[PDB]
RNA sequence: GAAUUUGGACAAACUUGGUCAUUUAGAGGAACUAAUUUCCGUAGGUGAACCUGCGGAAGGAUCAUUA
RNA sequence: ACCCACUCGGCACCUUACGAGAAAUCAAAGUCUUUGGGUUCUGGGGGGAGUAUGGUCGCAAGGCUGAAACUUAAAGGAAUUG
RNA sequence: GCGGUAAUUCCAGCUCCAAUAGCGUAUAUUAAAGUUGUUGCAGUUAAAAAGCUCGUAGUUGAACUUUGGGCCCGGUUGGCCG
RNA sequence: GGAUAGUGGCCUACCAUGGUUUCAACGGGUAACGGGGAAUAAGGGUUCGAUUCCGGAGAGGGAGCCUGAGAAACGGCUACCACAUCCAAGGAAGGCAGCAGGCGCGCAAAUUACCCAAUCCUAAUUCAGGGAGGUAGUGACAAUAAAUAACGAUACAGGGCCC
RNA sequence: UAUCUGGUUGAUCCUGCCAGUAGUCAUAUGCUUGUCUCAAAGAUUAAGCCAUGCAUGUCUAAGUAUAAGCAAUUUAUACAGU
């Protein structure tokens, strides 16, 4: 009842709502700050093919004043664990080597900066340097500073030395204009600024990257328990949100793994709720789930309606063409007169609109795989993922910034890939619950900026979404809002508005950025890049409808409508396809009636008005079936 | 979703752009990263 | 921290942005005088406006007062001086009714035009802003100058700045040099 | 002439009660949204547009007869 | 008691339109852009709402006072016309 | 408000305009606003005259009290007078 | 009477019952330091003024005090509260709302630069000193002026029209 | 430097607000950005916390120097210049 609550001054003791706050900014900040439970993780990136970055620790060590000058030897370590006396902060600095471009990809995709080399001299390379500050840019970049660190900045120009830092600057912004100046490494307390903001300033979070525990490997070693698998012994700071033995985990270039047990620097193994290498695959499992729809040959009338080196360049040279004739009339099949339009078209469904009708989810397909009913359902995306996080949060063992001896069940067959954790960087990212088993996913592609090659539907791109990376075969769609969840497929890609690919791939609950490339293996580095795009989600539903259109010529006019040309070449072609109306090209609807086909020629009725020296195009249509994918490593 | 916009209302003080049942304020720059610009294909968004 | 810099700005935008006499009427005083904004006919209007307040709030006050005939003898010999203003006009009920042509009368871009050798007034004030002109003694490269009556007996080519002479420039060294030298070898 | 020491004003501050307002995790609850004649005042009544009693207003459509 | 004339005060009609007004109409709603005789109260788009809350008076019914967040491009007055 | 389809408003290409080293948007404020009213509003019917009267503070409050005539002195303006 | 540098309920003792108010006390609020000013330009106003000058107040929060002519002084001290630093653990030490920097916060703000040469200030003092102040850096806060083209010939269409 | 124009209707005249317009030494932001003169700049939220460096010292013929400091000793182991 009482409800004056009006004319106040104690709103100053609204001061309390400021102290919540900087006790979490202090909270935040109990995680990075120490010699104790800390580390921060750098990446100098040189983008040109110059400098060899061992220098740009030098230069911007220089200013700590300490003994870390000792460490950055000739000897070639590539990760330090460096601390610094005069910001009471320890990181780890790493060096990726300039021919691994996925390592490079690799690292930033643990890093929290990365520090960019530019060049007065040589300038940014435009198929390497470019392609590293797009692909970086685009799976999601914690922090990141800017570098000028020749010594030609002054040498070449006492020509008012300053002018390649409006155009470093000016080049810097154009990617990500967040950042201001592009700091000198020559300089005193230029140099100073960036250490300060490597050591004290937080870097932000990636939310895959941190709904995810993950550590950075100091340390690897193997123990033999078992004659072929074992157990690892890893070493390193978790930095995510945790770890939990009942979850698998994940290495890029090894795969999925299942982890036995986790030391604290209390130590728990993994019980009985710890889940397995599998999809949810299990082979009597599948016809529980009992289904009905089928398109028999039931009826030889009545189509479905329910009534109202250089071979490969010249097979670039057909994608190329099939893609320019399919851009002009699109879908629109050029029928062989001399063979039947029956035995071609039995398994097509013709529709008054796609938006409005209603499948049945399925079908007694056998195009399908038959893992179909091995998948996993999903309701609500938004509220599965929320709800797994949550499980994450409150059933996390590891708290980051914990020491973790860390001991996964693993093959001896895999040993001989694995390199020391100095000159590269084995770390180890975690999964979720049903991060890994088999759904139907839906990617979002788009282009990249230079690429205008034509891309087919089903010739296989390598996906990297999050960390893992998929060897996937697509199924291109564009974004559109029907009810029923029924789209038009492509049978190309479209120059440039955003559309959705989808497939058949184990989920994330993230839905994490991903760069959609095919490995280039003869070419420049490893890799053309084909696009980028985000995990939309994975819906099973999402039903994908081949469009096949069949066109056909008027001759005489103002009888009853049309007759027929090149539509049809049977009077069998009659009593399939005509319940099945048609369309024109700001005309008419429905009905060709029979007649002669004994030359070609089909008697048609329609609805309206004009028709002129003009086409005629009827339309059916067909599920297309997602493929299932494999890993690329 | 979970990304660092800035924020400006329309021009009405509050109410709507048009039709718009409850909708007042109107993006100005993502990530820093300036909505016109973008649109325009002036700049890049980095993620987060 | 010491005095504030005091300034103060000079043109006044118009209060109606889009008035068919308006833009049509100050756009041939851009095509006759040759000015390169419309600010630059806001200007004179902003001084036009400072010249009919002050003789506005004059002729409020009466005759054989001390104020109007000190402040009024001021304004109108101030104006005469810089030949806005003509001669037999010394009133001050005349100074409302001057107008912008007559402050653009006297621009120094203008003055060369009308003065001689400019041809144009284009040309005129390719020649000021390229240092050439001059008033006296001094070069003036600054186009709205509002030549005051008495300097119209001095305005002339520089004594430097060649049309006034001692050297060809740049272009006729290259040409009379690296062309015509350059036939010799 | 140091430590120390009695009383005094000046007094920060503490501990208990009661009391008020406010953030704060917060087990739960309660709900919450999205897949025709016109009136006024007043009293009573019915699932409901409503009906009835008393007083008031037109914000409502006076032709004839008076010699 | 009438009838006639005149006058003071009252209730009204009726007629002009001199002025007023958006108009209907008005001896005042006139003498207010040629914008000041004296004074009291009220309103400042429409809903939210005469509601919520607080006092306050009432045995009670209720009266007095009376917001805001919010939402909206109209809501309203006079008059003519098939 | 334009576009259920021969888009004056959507998308581009030309062309044009306006401002010009500046231009555009948000928010506030002033003008516009005689929608704050002293100058200067509105209250029959559009929002608004309080149910009427008394009545204190407040605000405002009839007229009237040496007027005129002589008389020189006495500075300015204007002039044939120059 | 005490106290004060000094009048004074400033404070003590005794005595009296007063003092302010709808000409709005008192209480509440202020995203309120006050002015000189600023913005808007018919007049009349309205809105703002932390911000270069004057005046006040504060130096994390309150309190107390030394020394001095002048401090309730914080680039002085003492205690308590709240914070927080080094520690060998016994103790020791501190307040950028000076300057430059940080960190948070935010829609929102630059250099850990050069110098006492001006301006003036301080001392026993022309000399020493001064992030008072100045100079440069950054700076599309705001202002002022104003480049991105001027002129010929030839030729086609003119509008004139030279006599 | 004394100005208004679109929106309520079949069409009208109105009350009326909404929107447009211009200024801002009022801040922010977006896109651009060649010259000169000039110049604000952690006020708004957080009188929130601060690493380091620096911001307060001071001398003349003229208070006191046995520096076991320096210089020429040079007028003088009374001192006596600095």
């Amino acid at each position: 009842p009482d409800k004056q609550v009006s004319k106040l001054q104690r709103k100053n003791k609204a001061k309390q709502l400021r102290a919540q706050r900087i006790l979490d900014s202090i909270e935040n900040r109990k995680l990075f700050e120490g010699k104790n439970g800390a580390a921060k993780i750098i990446t100098i990136v040189p983008l040109v093919n110059d400098l060899d970055p061992l220098d740009i620790l030098y230069k911007l060590l220089k200013c700590a004043d300490d003994e870390g000058i000792m460490v950055q030897e000739v000897d070639s370590k590539r990760i330090f664990n460096v601390h610094i006396k005069k910001f009471k902060s320890n990181l780890k600095i790493i060096i990726p080597d300039m021919t691994n471009f996925l390592n490079i990809l690799d690292c930033a995709k643990v890093a929290d900066f990365v520090v960019f080399g530019l060049s007065g001299v040589q300038e940014v390379d435009e198929e390497f340097g470019e392609q590293i500050i797009r692909a970086l840019e685009l799976q999601g970049i914690a922090s990141y500073i800017g570098v000028i660190s020749n010594l030609s900045a002054v040498h070449e120009k006492e020509k008012f030395q300053l002018d390649v830092k409006q155009s470093l600057e000016s080049y810097f912004k154009h990617f990500f204009p967040s950042e201001e100046r592009v700091y000198n490494l020559e300089k005193n307390s230029d140099a100073l600024n960036v250490l300060r903001t490597l050591c004290q300033r937080l870097p932000r979070s990636i939310n895959w990257r941190d709904n995810r525990g993950y550590v950075v490997a100091d340390f690897v070693d193997f123990v033999e328990t078992s004659p072929d698998s074992g157990d690892l012994v890893i070493e390193g700071t978790v930095r995510g949100i945790g770890f939990n033995a009942n979850r698998l985990v994940h290495i890029p270039d090894f795969g999925d793994f299942q982890l036995n047990k986790i030391e604290k620097i209390t130590v728990f193994e993994s019980n009985m709720n710890r889940d397995t290498l599998d999809e949810y695959a299990p082979e009597g499992t599948e016809d529980w789930s009992d289904y009905d729809e089928d398109f028999e040959y039931d009826g030889l009338t009545t189509a479905r309606y329910d009534d109202h080196p250089e071979e490969e360049e010249r097979q670039l040279r057909e994608f190329r063409d099939m893609e320019k004739e399919d851009r002009e009339f699109p879908d629109e099949i050029e029928l062989e007169p001399s063979e039947s339009a029956i035995e071609r078209l039995k398994r097509y469904r013709g529709l008054k609109n796609l938006y409005n009708c209603d499948w049945q989810v399925d079908e007694k397909d056998p195009s399908s795989p038959a893992e179909w009913k091995r998948l996993l359902r999903i309701g609500n995306y938004k509220n599965t993922k929320n709800r797994i996080i949550k499980e994450t949060k409150n059933e996390a063992q590891a708290i980051a910034g914990d020491r973790i001896r860390m001991f996964i069940r693993f093959p001896k067959f895999l040993l001989e890939k694995i390199q020391d954790p100095k000159q590269l960087l084995f770390a180890v990212y975690g999964l979720l619950l049903h991060e890994h088993k088999n759904a139907v996913v839906n990617f979002s592609l788009q282009r990249w900026e230079q690429y205008d090659k034509p891309v087919p539907s089903q010739e296989p791109i390598v996906v990297q979404y999050g960390v893992r990376r998929y060897t996937i075969q697509p199924l291109f769609s564009q974004g559109s809002n029907s009810p029923n969840n029924v789209h038009k497929y492509e049978r190309f890609l479209h120059p440039d508005t955003v559309s959705v690919a989808t497939c058949i791939a184990p989920v994330d609950f993230t839905q994490s950025p991903a760069i959609f490339f095919k490995p280039s293996p003869t070419d420049a580095k490893n890799i053309e890049l084909i696009g980028h795009g985000t995990f939309l989600n994975a819906d099973h539903s999402r039903i994908l409808a081949k469009r096949a259109i069949l066109t056909g010529h008027p001759f005489r006019f103002h009888k009853t409508v049309v007759t027929v040309r090149y539509m049809f070449f049977r009077p069998e072609d009659v009593e399939w396809f005509k319940s099945i109306p048609l369309f024109t090209k700001s005309g008419r609807s429905g009905f060709i009636k029979e007649s002669l086909g004994t030359h070609g020629y089909f008697k048609a009725t329609f609805d309206g008005k004009l028709s002129a020296q003009d086409v005629v195009a009827m339309s059916l249509y067909k599920r297309m079936w997602p493929m299932p994918s494999l890993p690329w490593n | 979703e979970n990304d660092e916009v800035l924020l400006a209302g329309f021009g009405r003080k509050g109410k709507a752009k048009g039709d718009i049942p409850g909708v007042r304020f109107k993006v100005v720059k993502v990530s820093g990263v300036s909505l016109l610009a973008l649109w325009k294909e002036k700049k890049e968004k980095p993620r987060s | 921290p010491r005095a504030p810099r005091t300034y103060s700005k000079t043109y006044s935008t118009p209060k109606r942005p889009y008035e068919s006499s308006r833009l049509d009427a100050e756009l041939k005083l851009a095509g006759e005088f040759g000015l390169k904004n419309k600010k630059e006919i806001y200007r004179i209007s902003f001084q036009l406006s400072k010249i009919r307040r002050a003789a506005r709030d004059l002729l409020t006050r009466d005759e054989k007062d001390p104020k109007r005939l000190f402040e009024g003898n001021a304004l109108i010999r101030r104006l005469v001086r810089v030949g806005v203003l003509s001669e037999d006009k010394k009133k001050l009920d005349y100074v409302l009714a001057l107008k912008v042509e007559d402050f653009l009368e006297r621009r120094l871009q203008t003055q060369v035009y009308k003065l001689g050798l400019a041809k144009s007034v284009h040309h005129a004030r390719v020649l000021i802003t390229q240092r050439h002109i001059a008033v006296g003694k001094q070069i003036v490269n600054i186009p709205s100058f509002m030549v005051r009556l008495d300097s119209e007996k001095h305005i002339d080519f520089a004594p430097t700045s060649p049309f006034g002479g001692a050297r060809p420039g740049r272009v006729a060294r290259r040409n009379a040099a690296r062309k015509a030298e350059a036939s010799g070898e």
